[PDB]
Formats: structure tokens, C-alpha cells, sequence
């Protein structure tokens, strides 16, 4: 006999409200990976990819690509997932030093001429290129992470299509900004209707969660986007196609307990 | 004497709230960010730090 | 010729919104109440070091200071920011250009972008290549100093430029004073507002009493 | 270097999926002197 306290009431969520920008221009990759000369390994390209909608599902289904190594967003998800800045470094080194292009690695790749974050968000899109590279090809030189640096400590590369790991392979690497901010790459998701004051499963720019989002008065300034509580729990969003302020809160929720007489 | 019972209450509830903002060696303390930029088998091991 | 700083280097740190909330934060900000220098636009444009971020202000009446001239070398050997104001447009550009032994205005490009009574209170500084200008201007009514008083600064443009810098300079009208801070790794107290701007901050290592304010993460020390 | 528990891919998405709790051995060797001829039997979906 007593009050015995069970479970915790949830209302679940009806429906999903997905929202990005309205943007329907598609990003350049194939101006990056299709290109005809690319830069060696100490003048590496920094290509900034920006206000466009970037389809990953195509780099990812092409069987052109050695090998595909993602370090800290597994790749299955980009579609889904949206960033701010997409920078491709692009440039072709021999094919034995793939391996010390890591977060982690240290090398006379990675120490010298191109150095990563260990923190690195992003994919490394490696690939050969005997077919177009391969002559003797002089042409690619090697010599803080993401310093482009402009006896020699000068030495240059042969390349020939007689030499596995001294052939030159097209090695891009995609660095991703998942800084808070006004995004604006993002992947070919179709955004939904919003619905206010319905416990909903919203999707805000890749920022997954559910709520209920209502109006607010919280008068953001132009550059802020997210509003944050106590918790790091996004309190407030700003809407990326009507640029309002919706408030989140958690949909209704409380402890359940069972008042009940003894079962004898 | 009270107020000091109310002010204890209060003040291990308020750091208890904001440990939810704390990494914990994980790369995001939100725990919908790991789930939405991570794989099942890498997320696995960021959720349980 | 020195002056004092007294609450200036007050910028929100991150895009973020948050109301009635005393939090901490750790960046490169102006240490309060240290050296601005004291310059000249009367009757002065020299080249100054970088080390870690430049605050700037500058106490305007007639839209003197103009143009800023940024890098290492600033003579077409490195890339070079040139921030041009003419009074419509704001014109920015990382080119290599060929400057003069004083550039002034009249009365390999790999960016470009087009858009006394006033401050114009503006930070620089870069973050990985991340170049980052924070600003504020204000309507004031003093001609020898920084106004004491209080109020924050906002972002307006991210630069992913990667120049290196440690060395720049400013751009006059000639026919009007202006400070360099330095910005230093100095952890704050920001006091958001209900309106999420800051009206208070704290510098946790300016005299003790300070870092009793951020240890408590108060502002009335019983 | 796709067939393991954990690994995304073509052949590991489409048509040969191992369970990321898999509790076995994965054997491979090459076929070169018996199965390369051009060999079209072998595809893939």
C-alpha cells in the first residue's frame, strides 16, 4: 500500500518539421575534382564553397576514388547534415604519403608543407591520377596546421607512369566549419511547413531535436542564430527562410505515479 | 539559518544543470550533435564518455 | 603620448543569444583600464605591430580615417587587406597592392568584396585564417578621450583571408585621433541583459577583488 | 577493407552487410591463378 512512483510521461511528437534555406544552386565540386591542373603540395588550393546546396551522395557513390576517409562526421550523414564554410584543399602528391595525411600523423608531409588539426572536421578524398600525371613530371615540389608555405629545403618529385607508391595521386581534402552561424552549404534536404504550437520533431540547419516551437519576443540581433539555455540545450532558433524568433520549449512531460492499496 | 537552506538547495541544483554543458573528453556536450554528425559504431564511443 | 581604456574591448564572443546570464568566456579581449596610444590627424600614420589582435577607435567629425592597410611586408610581396570607406561603399580587398611610401586618400587578388561626435570602436584579429572584424559605433560627446561608459560590440564581416600579419597601418583624408589597443587572452564575466547585450563585464585578472567576481560568478561580492 | 564491422561502403551498403556486434573471422586471399581469365560471371549489386 502506497504511492509508487513508475514511469515519466512523454508526449510523443506528431510530426517533423526539416527547414533549411531556400537556396537551389548546386555546389561546385565537379570544378574541384574535375579539374585539369592541380597545385602541388606546397602551394596546395584553398577553395572556399559557400551559398549553394552540396550533393555528397554523388562524391560517395563514385567508384573513382582510392580511398575515403572521414575522421569525425561518417559520412553517411552528410545529406542530412549542413555546415557554414566547405574548404577543399586540393593537390597531388606521391602515392606511399596518402598515409601520413591523418589527424595524428607526423611526416615530412604532414610536419613540412601540410599540416592537419587533430581536431580535424572533414573528409580525405584520395585517388590516383597515372593516367593524366604520370609523363618525367617535374612539375609538383614539396618542401601550424593549414600553412601554405610560400642547401634548399626545396625538392621536387619525378613522375613517371613506369613508377604503385610513387605514382602521383589526386589527394582532396574537405575541411568543415561547424561553427554556430548563419549557415549557408547545405545538402539536398527539402525543407517542410512550420508548424507552431504542436509538439513537433524540428530540424533546424542540422540541428536535430523536438519541441514545441512557439512565438517569442527574444529580439535577436542579425548575426545570432541560436538561443541557448543554462544547460547548452538550444533554447530559441531563428527561422532560415522567415527570419523569426521561435521559441523551443520540450514538449510536456512529468513523473507518473500509481496510488494504489495494497494488492492482498 | 533558512535562507542558507534554501541558497544550498539551489546552488547544487545549479551545478548540477551545468554539467550537462561540459564535454567530458566527448567532442559536443549536446548529445543531438552526436548523434546527428557521428556513426553508430564511432558514436557509440562518444556517448559513453 | 598615452591615455587611458577604461571598460572599452567589450565585443560578444559568439553568434549565439543568451539573456540574464552571467557567463564566462575565454578570448582575446583588451585588458580594462590599459595603455591605448594616443595619435595624431592635426597640423601621423606610422606602422605598428600586430602581436595577438588590435582594438582601434576613433573620434570622428568628418570621416577623416578611411582605410586600413594590413600584412607583413605592405609593399605587393605579401597579400594585403585594404579596407576602403568612401562615404558610400565599403569596398574590401586582399590584393597586392602597390602602396606608396605614405598611401594616403585625397580630399595575385584572391578576395573582394563591395558593399568630436562619433567612435568607431573596431577590433581585428584573425583565428586560423579567420579574420574577424568586430565593431560598434556610438554617438558621443567628447573630444580628448574614450567616453567613460559602457557599451558592446558586434560583429559584422568574417574574412577566411589566411594572411599572415604582424605589421598594418591606417589611411587618412587629407585636405582626428585614434588608439591601438592589444588584445590579450583575458577571461571575462559578460552580464547579458533581458535583452541579451552585455552591460557589465569583468576582467577575471585585473586586482583581486575581480577574481573573487569570477570565482563566485556574481557581481555583488558579500 | 570494406567487410568489416564498422565499415561504410558499396559493398557494404548494398549487398554484404556485417552487424557492427559481429563475433567471427573475416578470411580472404586472392583468386589470381584460378578466377582471372576477362571473368564476367562475378557482379555486383
Amino acid at each position: 500500500k502506497g504511492i509508487y512512483q513508475t514511469s515519466n510521461f512523454r508526449v510523443q511528437p506528431t510530426e517533423s518539421i526539416v527547414r533549411f534555406p531556400n537556396i537551389t544552386n548546386l555546389c561546385p565540386f565537379g570544378e574541384v575534382f574535375n579539374a585539369t591542373r592541380f597545385a602541388s603540395v606546397y602551394a596546395w588550393n584553398r577553395k572556399r564553397i559557400s551559398n549553394c546546396v552540396a550533393d555528397y551522395s554523388v562524391l560517395y557513390n563514385s567508384a573513382s576514388f582510392s580511398t575515403f576517409k572521414c575522421y569525425g562526421v561518417c559520412p553517411t550523414k552528410l545529406n542530412d547534415l549542413c555546415f557554414t564554410n566547405v574548404y577543399a584543399d586540393s593537390f597531388v602528391i606521391r602515392g606511399d604519403e596518402v598515409r601520413q595525411i591523418a589527424p595524428g600523423q607526423t611526416g615530412k608531409i604532414a610536419d613540412y608543407n601540410y599540416k592537419l588539426p587533430d581536431d580535424f572536421t572533414g573528409c580525405v578524398i584520395a585517388w590516383n591520377s597515372n593516367n593524366l600525371d604520370s609523363k618525367g613530371n617535374y612539375n609538383y615540389l614539396y618542401r601550424k596546421p593549414f600553412e601554405r608555405d610560400i642547401y634548399f629545403p626545396l625538392q621536387s618529385y619525378g613522375f613517371q607512369p613506369t613508377n604503385v607508391g610513387y605514382q602521383p595521386y589526386r589527394v582532396v581534402v574537405l575541411s568543415f566549419e561547424l561553427l554556430h552561424a548563419p549557415a549557408t552549404v547545405c545538402g539536398p534536404k527539402k525543407s517542410t511547413n512550420l508548424v507552431k504550437n504542436k509538439c513537433v520533431n524540428f530540424n533546424f540547419n542540422g540541428l536535430t531535436g523536438t519541441g514545441v516551437l512557439t512565438e517569442s519576443n527574444k529580439k535577436f540581433l542579425p548575426f545570432q542564430q541560436f538561443g541557448r539555455d543554462i544547460a547548452d540545450t538550444t533554447d530559441a532558433v531563428r527561422d532560415p527562410q522567415t527570419l523569426e524568433i521561435l521559441d523551443i520549449t520540450p514538449c510536456s512531460f512529468g513523473g507518473v505515479s500509481v496510488i494504489t492499496p495494497g494488492t492482498n | 539559518k533558512l535562507q542558507d537552506v534554501v541558497n544550498q538547495n539551489a546552488q547544487a541544483l545549479n551545478t548540477l544543470v551545468k554539467q550537462l554543458s561540459s564535454n567530458f573528453g566527448a567532442i559536443s556536450s549536446v548529445l543531438n550533435d552526436i548523434l546527428s554528425r557521428l556513426c553508430p559504431p564511432e558514436a557509440e564511443v562518444q556517448i559513453d564518455r | 603620448a598615452y591615455t587611458n581604456s577604461f571598460t572599452r574591448g567589450v565585443y560578444y564572443p559568439d553568434k549565439v543569444f543568451r539573456s540574464s546570464v552571467l557567463h564566462s568566456t575565454q578570448d582575446l579581449f583588451l585588458p580594462f583600464f590599459s595603455n591605448v596610444t594616443w595619435f595624431h590627424a592635426i597640423h601621423d600614420n606610422p606602422v605598428l605591430p600586430f602581436n595577438d589582435g588590435v582594438y582601434f577607435a576613433s573620434t570622428e567629425k568628418s570621416n577623416i580615417i578611411r582605410g586600413w592597410i594590413f600584412g607583413t611586408t605592405l609593399d605587393s610581396k605579401t597579400q594585403s587587406l585594404l579596407i576602403v570607406n568612401n562615404a558610400t561603399n565599403v569596398v574590401i580587398k586582399v590584393c597586392e597592392f602597390q602602396f606608396c611610401n605614405d598611401p594616403f586618400l585625397g580630399v595575385n587578388c584572391t578576395f573582394e568584396y563591395v558593399s568630436f561626435k562619433n567612435l568607431r570602436e573596431f577590433v581585428f584579429k584573425n583565428i586560423d585564417g579567420y579574420f574577424k572584424i568586430y565593431s560598434k559605433h556610438t554617438p558621443i560627446n567628447l573630444v580628448r578621450d574614450l567616453p567613460q561608459g559602457f557599451s558592446a560590440l558586434e560583429p559584422l564581416v568574417d574574412l577566411p583571408i589566411g594572411i599572415n600579419i604582424t605589421r598594418f597601418q591606417t589611411l587618412l583624408a587629407l585636405h582626428a585621433a585614434y588608439y591601438v589597443g592589444y588584445l590579450q587572452p583575458r577571461t571575462f564575466l559578460l552580464k547579458y541583459n533581458e535583452n541579451g547585450t552585455i552591460t557589465d563585464a569583468v576582467d577575471c585578472a585585473l586586482d583581486p577583488l575581480s577574481e573573487t567576481k569570477c570565482t563566485l560568478k556574481s557581481f555583488t561580492v558579500e
